[PDB]
């Protein structure tokens, strides 16, 4: 009860499990979007990541 | 035959108590349920429920 | 979490009303199926924290820490026999209850959801191994180690209760999510200062800093076994975690006031590496590599980087794996003889083939064992301090060959050489302290496998 | 046993606080410090003063 | 299974070999040899295992997500609005790091491809990384480890507003 | 906090207290209270001589009897007296309007802070 | 190629073996020296092919799996590269250690103890390999300290012998100030270039390259013994004869050079580096030549020889002319 | 058991009973035990020695402890951690030592100085620079496919 029944199968747990932070999701998201955007032609990583437009800058 | 040794059952006990205590506190706690911005639904599609 | 609180109350009672010759094997199985129910706890996802109720939330920091705590329990609980065999199963049943009970606190402590009950659960956490310390020091001075202890935890960690209060009402409730989200810049003010020197100063004593950290090698050397394995590891790793909690506010100021604690931690850790390099008492020795290595520790906080984060988490948990063996070693060889000083016992290559093995092991996982998580905390410090400054690595790397330095020599005194032929009472090898041994490295090469578990929440 | 305990235990009686004991005292572990302290006085306020500038080699500086 | 298009390689340059030996090759011997002992064994045993994969079936999902609003639509205190909007900005901050993985690793495979010729077929390929990861020095880099989402913001607001102010004074 | 309409003297449970929901069955507090009763009659058998866990058991069920039915009470005035509170500050609420005037919520689109960068 | 890329990943793992096999032994073993001796025959016999289809084809290729850390713009798996000298590097090593298996079985043919023996120079050979073949430079610091610290081991093989533990921490002091060499190198190229990968390093050669060339220079003078850090090579030849043999014939010894030859386009530049370079090798080279007359023990004296050997290397590292020094290296 | 009088409590002063108790308690000759003195460095009354003690203590003499060279009853050396054998040899030098430091530190005067006569006077042989054929390797230097191409060219000689 600290080995045969503790260690290895603790071990076959955090072998695997859902991954932290939806890592392979983000691969796959990540892959996804990339294409996405260079379908549409616009560079990817668009900065300024949010909206100028929909901004209220305090002026001088 | 459980009488040869009442002193072992008692943890396991004690941890399914904990985890049915943990399952009402969260039914206690069962708001915004299909009230949510990004994970909306219906009641659907079995029976009106999204978690529980 | 709740699901594992109320487990160890249940664990109470089962050491009073197990009887005779049976409390032992019951408290160590139960204890280690907690081990198994908190191995489940890993839940957690992506954009938050695993977070159940107005009680409990655990966060990617929580959570190894938790996971430790909770695994380091049934080891301490078979390592602190051959002391307490001799003496009375009531005083047997007192000792295991409180070594129960602090446990509590420390789960307690480590799921707060506001940072008051972070507070109580944190004295709570001090008040019981005063208790385990005095009532079975086993050396002169425990009443002077213990006074200590206390004095210094209480008065540096009383005005931390007094800037919480202000914080509760100044801007609503003290639970971290909305703390999270309600923060604002308090600018250089005095009252900002005051307030800020209050709060990591209460947990800069916690750790300890160079500045006080006199209390550290009496609550070592004068303590058993039990209370040295659950002080350093989850008190000294606790008070960083909390640390790691609070800073999250009064980002503004940290850049004006940051400076001397960085310049005592720094310089402290090279004075610290050097007092180590000379002293005998053995025992000693794994205590001041526990303020160098906390010291780096402290710097990794009070520079502000993911990488710098994730590296003092790492750190965190290797030493506490490393320094509760080394501690378990030393007690071995206070169990061989009754010295507890450092050129005393010498040989042990021919006496006790495998113990080398272990010595060995323990000597090379505080020499930064080069995939081990020591080297991954260490070198990630060093990354983030030379971003933060590019001339701090003299510092690092001179820390680094003298703690190769220390180490090596821990090793050698001991373990090599001669042995001195008059001491003939040593018995050879007991399987408990191989099996302590293999409770304590298989974990640790495993974390080493794939260590995305013991990087922090910004991982 | 007597070499332990008089190193470890048997140095803080007996002291008295001599004239020459704590100027080498306050010499040996204040003078270092605030000599790394200078030090990161001048690299700080140079890096910073540099970055205000914006003139740093920050083509790309990701791992910080 | 992964997108070419999103995972550029240049074809297959295959050079013919040409001798002008008769030794004759060791290589080839050794190669056949290693064919014939070696690749129908794993092709039987892979096979056996494709149709134990046929048997039936078990199918992964892509979780797949609204947009909820913004932040900068939520009010100063808001506490329903302000979560939903930093954890999607997390998600895009995560998807963002991987992007810029994504980059460097066609940087490494264009070094890997071309040899020591780095200097030829790397030329937009390294463009395009000089770019995404200006924009991210610019965009993510220096603002801490206690970031929400509003610490970004205030550098955006800041950055925009220093190049008003650079404009302003330019023009 | 002052009484508060002292007319109606102190009144250990006042007239009002049954206009609102009791406590229930194993509600924790009470558990807790009597958790307290138990290892009340448990260590008052342990002051004397007497064995622990043993031949005090009318004890036992006296002290836990009487802690619940305690705490019970406890609990009642605790509920009534939170009550009270939360309507005597709705109330002033509803008495000074004018005075607690609604704050300008403004969207984070129009809110300019400082931004101190940390390297 | 499947058989290109799947030798050598079995070069790599034939050497895994014999170490978990006597740890699962649970018996009494006799002929491990001959098992091990037969599967460094084996690792050879497999790493003589890859040379030829190298020199035959070229196809100069890197492997890369079992990721982890993908956490910041980074990620780092383990990974290494068959190239032109990591490549045929490798059956040299494999070769001379045959040769020193042999001589071990002579050597210490009387002492019972050969079975840890053979674990601790097995798993040196192993580390000196996972150095040489990697990329990765985080691998290549797994393989830095490993060596080192199986250095020491065999150093102080010989329990007792106050010499023997004198040696080993004197070696391994050195070595760790050849460690804050590697890392202030490895900092640089994180906080400046998002990794520590080769490619990436090549493909971005900088102009500044002051910071990270004074890190290998002080790596390089703490690994390869040399003006003001050799006087651990004698003391490090005060351990056993074939233990030296292999400590500082091949392994161990250019470690230090064969990091300033994989880092030649890095090393392209900075005229004022390479101009350190051969002033500090032709320092080594003539200190112990001077130091090299009038000694009287035969280790010591093929110490001081080595030494010099490794002085012209760093010479041959200053002129522009990396590939002598390698040949130099496996002669 | 332990007795509290063999602990240290309490300077030299005074000179009959402090010797006394001092040759008493260390198992020395009365002249042979000499304080330090006290000079609020703590030391208790703890006492002097010769201070070499290690490449001292010739090994012929088969005393009990071999590698650390005590005798089971002895003063040991207040600051004996770095005297042992594995850590500091204090030997008698074959020459001297001020001849020793003065030699090495005029030897690396002097190849340094040599090292910098070097550096203003580098070798160079009658060979003229590498006319590289194509810009000196535009397009495969730093690049610029379009930006500069530049008219340059060697005549041949
Ligand atoms: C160490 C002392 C820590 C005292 C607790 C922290 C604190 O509030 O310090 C500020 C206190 C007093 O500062 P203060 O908080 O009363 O300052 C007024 C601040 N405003 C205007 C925002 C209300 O410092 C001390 O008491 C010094 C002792
Ligand atoms: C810079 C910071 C350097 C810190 C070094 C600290 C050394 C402390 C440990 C001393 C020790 O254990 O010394 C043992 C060893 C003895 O060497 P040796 O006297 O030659 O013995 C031969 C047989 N007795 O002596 C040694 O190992 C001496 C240590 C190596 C030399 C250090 C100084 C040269 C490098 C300085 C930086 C450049």
């Amino acid at each position: 009860f600290g080995f045969s029944i503790v260690l290895v199968l603790g071990s076959t747990f955090v072998a695997y499990l859902p991954d932290y932070r939806m890592q392979e999701w983000a691969r796959r998201e990540a892959e996804r979007l990339v294409k996405y955007r260079e379908a549409h032609g616009l560079p990817l990583m668009e900065s300024n990541c949010f909206d100028p437009s929909k901004i209220q800058l305090p002026e001088d | 035959v459980v009488r040869d040794h009442w002193i072992h059952v008692l943890v396991p006990v004690g941890f399914v108590f904990g985890y049915y205590l943990d399952r009402k506190n969260d039914e206690k706690l069962a708001a915004f349920r299909n009230k949510s911005l990004l994970y909306k639904r219906e009641l659907k599609p079995n029976e009106e429920v999204t978690w529980k | 979490m709740l699901k594992y609180i109320i487990p160890t109350m249940m664990l109470m009672p089962l050491t009073w009303l197990s009887k005779n010759s049976m409390i032992w094997i019951n408290t160590t199985l139960h204890s280690l199926l907690i081990s198994l129910t908190s191995l489940l706890l890993l839940n957690q996802f992506g954009d938050n924290s695993l977070n159940f109720s107005l009680t409990f939330f655990s966060d990617s920091l929580s959570t190894p820490l938790l996971i430790l705590t909770m695994w380091l329990l049934p080891l301490m609980l078979m390592a602190s026999q051959h002391h307490l065999s001799k003496e009375n199963l009531a005083r047997k049943k007192l000792f295991i209850s409180m070594l129960i009970l602090l446990q509590l606190f420390l789960i307690m402590t480590f799921t707060a959801t506001e940072l008051i009950f972070f507070y109580i659960m944190f004295e709570a956490t001090l008040v019981p191994t005063l208790i385990i310390i005095t009532r079975w020091g086993n050396q002169t001075e425990r009443l002077n180690a213990g006074l200590y202890f206390l004095f210094y935890t209480l008065a540096g960690s009383l005005p931390l209760l007094v800037a919480l209060i202000y914080i509760q009402n100044t801007m609503g409730s003290l639970n971290f999510l909305i703390l999270q989200y309600w923060v604002q810049p308090m600018p250089n003010s005095w009252s900002n200062t005051f307030m800020w020197l209050a709060c990591m100063m209460a947990f800069m004593v916690k750790m300890p800093l160079y500045g006080l950290h006199l209390w550290l090698p009496k609550a070592h050397v004068e303590a058993p076994i039990a209370g040295s394995m659950v002080l350093a590891a989850i008190l000294l790793k606790l008070g960083g975690y909390g640390m790691m909690r609070i800073t999250l506010l009064l980002n503004p100021i940290t850049d004006f006031m940051a400076y001397p604690f960085i310049m005592l931690s720094l310089w402290g850790m090279i004075m610290t590496s050097s007092i180590c390099l000379r002293q005998t008492d053995l025992k000693s020795l794994i205590a001041y590599s526990s303020v160098s290595h906390m010291a780096l520790v402290i710097v990794a906080i009070l520079i502000q980087t993911p990488w710098s984060y994730m590296g003092a988490t790492a750190l965190m948990i290797a030493h506490g794996l490393t320094s509760s063996m080394l501690f378990c070693l030393a007690n071995s060889n206070y169990e061989r003889v009754h010295s507890r000083t450092m050129i005393l016992a010498r040989g042990l290559q021919t006496l006790l083939p495998l113990m080398a093995a272990w010595w060995l092991l323990a000597s090379l996982t505080n020499l930064a064992l080069p995939p081990s998580i020591n080297l991954i905390g260490e070198l990630f410090v060093v990354m983030s301090t030379f971003s933060w400054s590019n001339i701090t690595i003299i510092l690092m790397g001179l820390n680094m060959v003298i703690t190769a330095l220390y180490s090596l020599y821990m090793l050698i005194t001991t373990q090599r050489g001669k042995h001195t032929h008059h001491i003939n009472n040593i018995l050879p090898s007991f399987t408990r302290e191989n099996a302590l041994m293999s409770l304590h490295m298989l974990p640790l090469l495993l974390l080493s496998l794939n260590p995305k578990i013991i990087l922090g929440p910004l991982y | 046993i007597r070499w332990t305990c008089a190193r470890s235990a048997n140095v803080y009686p007996n002291f008295r606080p001599n004239t020459k004991t704590s100027l080498l005292g306050a010499l040996f572990g204040i003078g270092p410090l605030i000599f790394w302290y200078y030090v990161f006085k001048t690299d700080r306020d140079r890096k910073e003063k540099l970055i205000q500038e914006g003139k740093l080699d920050r083509t790309f500086n990701i791992s910080y | 299974s992964w997108d070419k298009d999103v995972y550029p390689e240049p074809p297959r340059r295959t050079p013919a070999p040409s001798p002008q030996t008769s030794l004759p090759n060791p290589i080839t011997y050794l190669t056949k040899a290693f064919d014939l002992l070696v690749d129908r064994p794993v092709t039987l045993v892979r096979e056996f295992i494709e149709r134990q994969h046929a048997k039936n079936k078990y199918y992964y999902y892509h979780r797949e997500f609204r947009r909820v609003p913004d932040i900068t639509e939520c009010h100063e205190k808001d506490v329903l609005c302000m979560f939903e909007a930093e954890m999607q900005w997390k998600r895009d901050y995560k998807v963002d790091q991987e992007i810029v993985n994504i980059i460097q690793e066609r940087l490494k495979a264009c070094q890997q491809r071309e040899g020591e010729s780095h200097r030829q077929n790397c030329a937009k390929e390294l463009q395009q990384f000089t770019q995404v990861v200006k924009a991210y020095q610019d965009r993510y880099h220096d603002l801490g480890a206690h970031y929400s989402a509003r610490k970004c913001l205030a550098k955006q607001k800041q950055r925009m507003l220093a190049e008003r102010k650079a404009t302003k004074e330019a023009a | 906090m002052t009484g508060r309409q002292a007319r109606a003297p102190l009144q250990f449970l006042p007239d009002e207290a049954r206009s609102l929901p009791p406590p229930k069955l194993t509600d924790p507090r009470l558990a807790y209270i009597g958790f307290l009763g138990y290892c009340s009659g448990l260590i008052d058998n342990a002051i004397r001589r007497r064995p622990v866990l043993s031949a005090g058991l009318h004890r036992q069920f006296l002290y836990i009897t009487s802690f619940v039915f305690v705490g019970y009470y406890l609990l009642k005035r605790q509920d009534y007296m939170y009550a009270v509170r939360d309507h005597d500050m709705f109330s002033y609420i509803k008495s000074h309007p004018e005075d607690f005037p609604e704050k300008d919520k403004k969207t984070y689109r129009e809110v300019f802070e400082e931004f101190h960068p940390v390297r | 190629m499947n058989l290109f890329s799947s030798l050598t990943l079995v070069t790599l793992i034939l050497l895994t073996m014999p170490i978990a096999a006597i740890n699962f032994n649970t018996h009494k073993f006799t002929n491990y020296p001959l098992y091990v001796k037969t599967t460094i025959s084996c690792a050879f016999i497999t790493s003589m092919i890859p040379t030829m289809m190298f020199i035959h084809t070229g196809q100069e290729m890197i492997i890369s799996n079992w990721h982890w850390l993908t956490i910041q713009t980074l990620k780092l798996s383990l990974s290494f590269k068959m190239d032109f000298f990591s490549m045929m590097f490798v059956p040299v090593a494999l070769f001379v250690t045959w040769s020193i298996m042999e001589f071990s079985m002579w050597y210490m043919h009387s002492d019972p103890n050969i079975n840890q023996f053979f674990k601790y120079l097995l798993l040196f050979l192993i580390t000196m390999l996972i150095l040489v073949t990697a990329n990765n430079l985080f691998q290549l610091f797994i393989g830095w300290e490993g060596v080192g610290i199986m250095s020491f081991l065999l150093i102080g093989w010989w329990y007792g012998r106050t010499d023997a533990n004198t040696a080993a921490l004197q070696a391994i002091l050195y070595n760790r100030i050849g460690d804050i060499g590697f890392i202030l190198a490895m900092a640089w190229f994180l906080i400046n270039l998002n990794t520590w990968d080769l490619q990436q390093i090549f493909m971005l050669n900088p102009n500044d390259s002051n910071l990270p060339l004074m890190g290998l220079i002080l790596a390089a003078t703490g690994k390869s013994a040399q003006f003001g850090l050799h006087p651990w090579l004698p003391s490090a030849m005060e351990g056993p004869t074939p233990v030296s043999a292999l400590l500082h014939s091949s392994t161990m010894v250019v470690a230090g050079i064969f990091l300033l030859i994989r880092f030649y386009p890095l090393t392209e530049n900075n005229k004022f580096g390479q101009s350190i370079m051969l002033c500090l090798g032709a320092m080594t080279t003539l200190f112990t030549a001077m130091c090299a007359l009038t000694q009287n023990d035969i280790k010591k004296i093929i110490a001081f020889s080595t030494s010099s050997q490794l002085g012209l290397m760093m010479v041959t590292i200053g002129i522009n002319q990396p590939h002598l020094a390698f040949l130099h290296i496996c002669t | 058991s332990h007795i509290t009088k063999d602990m240290l409590p309490g300077p030299y002063p005074k000179t009959p009973e402090e010797r006394a108790a001092a040759a008493k308690k260390y198992n020395m000759r009365v002249e042979d035990y000499e304080p330090y003195p006290d000079d609020g460095m703590g030391y208790g009354d703890y006492p002097k020695l010769p201070d070499r003690s290690q490449q001292e203590r010739d090994p012929w003499y088969d005393w009990d402890h071999p590698d650390l060279r005590l005798n089971w009853g002895e003063p040991m050396h207040w600051d004996l951690d770095m005297y042992i054998r594995n850590r500091v040899d204090t030997s008698p030098t074959p020459v001297n030592w001020n001849l020793m430091c003065k030699h090495l530190f005029g030897f690396v005067a002097f190849m340094l100085f040599m090292f910098w006569v070097g550096e203003t006077y580098p070798t160079y042989q009658p060979v003229g620079p590498k006319q590289y054929p194509y810009n000196n390797l535009y397009l495969e230097r730093g690049g610029d496919p379009n930006k500069e191409p530049e008219p340059v060219v060697h005549y041949e000689i």
